[PDB]
């Protein structure tokens, strides 16, 4: 998978973009934790578990809280342009950490 | 702590 930032356009199904985010706490970034099978994210085939979301419709989320990121994603409209960067090592760092 | 569906 490419590790540089990536531009991804998703067209929203009435239900949603079809993925989950964690992060946006204690200065941590916003990451994709789950991709809903059959959803827009899943069919675009571009987003992955472990992706950090750097911006949505040009709104910088590098320094965002969780709630700020959630509000941005939910309100980004029908055509959502995402800047994402694949960071498996960082995601793993958290996931391992969470297993305690 | 938090996980949100979008």
């Amino acid at each position: 998978i490419p590790r540089e930032p990536r531009r991804i356009v998703i067209h929203r199904g009435s239900t949603g973009l079809g993925f989950n985010i964690v992060g946006g706490e204690d200065g941590e970034g916003i990451f994709i934790s789950f991709i809903l099978a059959g959803g827009p994210a899943d069919l675009s085939g571009e987003l992955r578990k472990g992706d950090q979301i750097l911006s949505v419709n040009g709104v910088d989320l590098r320094n965002a809280s969780h709630e700020q990121a959630a509000i941005a994603l939910k309100n980004a409209g029908q055509t959502v342009t995402i800047i994402a960067q694949y960071k498996p090592e960082e995601y793993s760092r958290f996931e391992a950490n969470s297993r305690v | 702590k938090k996980e949100t569906e979008v």
